[PDB]
């Protein structure tokens, strides 16, 4: 059996005579998040596009793969180390590596009225 | 001209481009230690392509920031939604969606669009740093600042203003007096509403982003399909070579496959560099167009549309940006008799802000883009010289507004 | 420089260790490999140098345009010669580049006011020539757009077009005629 990429996708067993699909084993990229050698020595490891139930220190499942070694907070700060899909890493408590969603700015509402100007 | 037609056009420019990261060691060999040893004596060829593609990805992340991240604060619109009679409901986003994108956006993200086969050979597509929700929030903040402020929020703090006099200032910026807006406000609002309602039927062009997507998919499809080439070797798969020959006699076919796949990857890297140079030029043009048309009014001809430019509105698109250029197109022309100067009491008179026209019997001053005749008066005329030097100068009475 | 110490499938990396040890007509299959590898390295170097030269020619053209516009004049293009309302730019020479010192105008310290599009006086509307219509609570003034300077309502900075039945939001106020006798 062959797919559109002209490689082996399926096979037939010679004894039992049934078809068995062939799937490649899991693989991805390893990115190391470092706050700085002169600052500290503890790092974080980001796996690129790999589910967290395959990798053999807080586990986080993100759209940019599985992140190991960073703690999610529910606040929002500006981006320091961009990870991907709206998640940034930093170094605060300067004790541990934290992860968060980036903040695009403040929250401002211009006071529109029918008769109002500011000069 | 005696009348105008407010027209909303549509311009599409690509901004971003699909990031790819290629593991050059596994693309060529995959699991062969002998092929990995044979690749070691080729220098730093497998590192320069990785560095180049990393630069491509960082540049593609940088291209979005200059276009969309031009606001210090995320702006909001008060929920009354009455901007002088102008309808922005199709343009402003709705709260009844998880992504909070407008209709006009939702017609664009649906049009722009082999599964997992490229994953096995070592080709990974990195996600963008900014998701679609944050780009939509940036576009909504820019658009709300444009509605509530004008050009003031791009040069510092955001100063509040009514929309019906922001439109009067943008009318004054193209040479038309501001009484035209205050006396044809409902006509201009209805023309804008019809012109923005026709956009959905106009778009439902967008082939530039589709061409970008198709090129970036076809390059990866060719890179996958080039693995079947033998390049003079007896096989295209390394496991068939390694299970048949001793490494005394198997260092020729693997070498041929290595020189085939190295030149298959290097040309892909160079064409990606050239294509991202074009994408970076398009992103620079889009950032300049956003800064000059959205955060202000531009006097450059045919830069922010076709006509006398009033304002523009950004709309987010997949790997691009869409501008809605609002312009001033005149219509319903007439014919008049004109003169360069008026001779009265032996001295020439020239208009300080208008033209000299006649309908056949009487002479008046109008503007240059709109027909509004008025009585000849010393207030809109200045005196320079006598009626001897100018040619084509006609005689007419000039009224001074001082009776006693 | 570092690519000269590669093998490219040969048995050595320098020519003198092959031309003095290996056979004369059996070293032609490895000298060719070294020639092919070094030619490919030099061709790739020239290829990336051309693209970098184009990407720096674009920035040189951009720098020439802003030296023509911001330094040799005043530009009305938004965010081209700084961030704000542009006043000047001063060139400074730099290694392999140029540094511009963009002098811009940034306002501050705003106050809120009540606004009207026109003034209905004596049954006819009045519009400002180059100003606004603001009020601080009781009386109406004409200031500039970018600087608060309240001035007395006068015929000399207003023009009349039609009556006050077409404009919406128009308020009623007096207009001073600067003619006492
Ligand atoms: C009217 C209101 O609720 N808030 C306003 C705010 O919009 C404005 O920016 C500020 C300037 O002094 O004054 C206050
Ligand atoms: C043709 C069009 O689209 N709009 C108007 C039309 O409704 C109006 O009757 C005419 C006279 O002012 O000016 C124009
Ligand atoms: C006293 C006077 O203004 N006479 C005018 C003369 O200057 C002008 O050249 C001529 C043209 O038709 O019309 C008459
Ligand atoms: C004599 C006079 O000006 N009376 C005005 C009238 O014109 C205007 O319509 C009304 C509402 O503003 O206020 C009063
Ligand atoms: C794979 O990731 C998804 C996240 O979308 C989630 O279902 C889970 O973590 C993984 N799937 C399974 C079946 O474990
Ligand atoms: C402005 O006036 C209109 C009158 O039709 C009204 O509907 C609208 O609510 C007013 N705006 C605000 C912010 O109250
Ligand atoms: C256009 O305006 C009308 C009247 O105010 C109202 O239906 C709504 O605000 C808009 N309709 C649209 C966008 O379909």
């Amino acid at each position: 059996g062959r797919d559109i990429a002209d490689t082996t996708d399926a096979v037939r067993d010679p004894q039992t005579l049934e078809i068995l699909d062939i799937t490649p084993c899991s693989f991805g990229g390893v990115s190391v998040i470092t706050p700085g050698t002169n600052t500290s020595n503890q790092v974080a490891v980001l796996y690129q596009g790999v589910n967290c139930t395959e990798v053999p220190s807080n586990v986080f499942q993100t759209r940019a793969g599985c992140l190991i070694g960073a703690e999610y907070v529910n606040n929002s700060y500006e981006c320091d180390i961009p990870i991907g899909a709206g998640i940034c890493a930093s170094y605060q408590t300067s004790q541990s590596i934290i992860a968060y969603t980036m903040s695009l700015g403040a929250e401002n509402s211009v006071a529109y009225s029918n008769n109002s100007i500011a000069i | 001209p005696t009348n105008f037609t407010i027209s909303v056009t549509t311009e599409i420019l690509p901004v971003s481009m699909t990031k790819t990261s290629v593991d050059c060691t596994m693309y060529i060999c995959g699991d062969s230690t002998e092929c990995s040893n044979l690749l070691l004596q080729y220098g730093s060829f497998c590192t320069q392509l990785k560095r180049a593609l990393t630069g491509i990805a960082v540049e593609q992340d940088k291209n979005t920031q200059e276009v969309f991240a031009q606001v210090k604060q995320i702006y909001k619109t008060p929920p009354i939604k009455y901007f002088g009679g102008f309808n922005f409901s199709q343009i402003l986003p709705d709260p009844s969606k998880p992504s909070k994108r407008s209709f006009i956006e939702d017609l664009l993200f649906n049009k722009v669009t082999l599964i997992c086969a490229q994953k096995f050979n070592g080709l990974t597509v990195l996600p963008p740093l900014l998701t679609d929700e944050m780009i939509a929030q940036y576009t909504s903040a820019l658009l709300a600042g444009t509605i509530t402020s004008g050009w003031t929020f791009g040069a510092g703090a955001a100063l509040q203003i009514p929309f019906a006099m922001q439109m009067a200032y943008r009318f004054n910026g193209i040479g038309v007096t501001q009484n035209v807006l205050y006396e044809n406000q409902k006509l201009i609002a209805n023309q804008f509403n019809s012109a923005i309602g026709k956009i959905q039927d106009s778009l439902s062009a967008l082939g530039k982003l589709q061409d970008v997507v198709n090129h970036n998919a076809q390059a990866l499809n060719t890179l996958v399909k080039q693995l079947s080439s033998k390049f003079g070797a007896i096989s295209s798969v390394l496991n068939d070579i390694l299970s048949r020959l001793d490494p005394p006699e198997a260092e020729v076919q693997i070498d041929r496959l290595i020189t085939g796949r190295l030149q298959s990857l290097q040309t892909y890297v160079t064409q990606q560099l050239i294509r991202a140079a074009e994408i970076r030029a398009s992103a620079n043009l889009a950032a300049t167009k956003m800064s000059e048309c959205v955060l202000g009014q531009s006097k450059r001809v045919d830069f922010c549309g076709k006509g006398y430019h009033l304002m523009s509105f950004p709309q987010s698109a997949p790997h691009g940006v869409v501008f809605l250029h609002v312009t001033y197109v005149p219509a319903q022309e007439k014919n008049f008799t004109t003169a360069p100067a008026i001779c009265h009491d032996g001295k020439a008179h020239f208009p300080r802000e208008g033209v000299f026209v006649s309908n056949g019997t009487h002479w008046f001053v109008t503007q240059r883009n709109f027909y509004e005749p008025q009585i000849i008066t010393t207030d809109n005329t200045f005196v320079s010289g006598n009626c001897d030097v100018v040619i084509g100068i006609v005689n007419n009475t000039v009224y001074d507004p001082l009776q006693p």
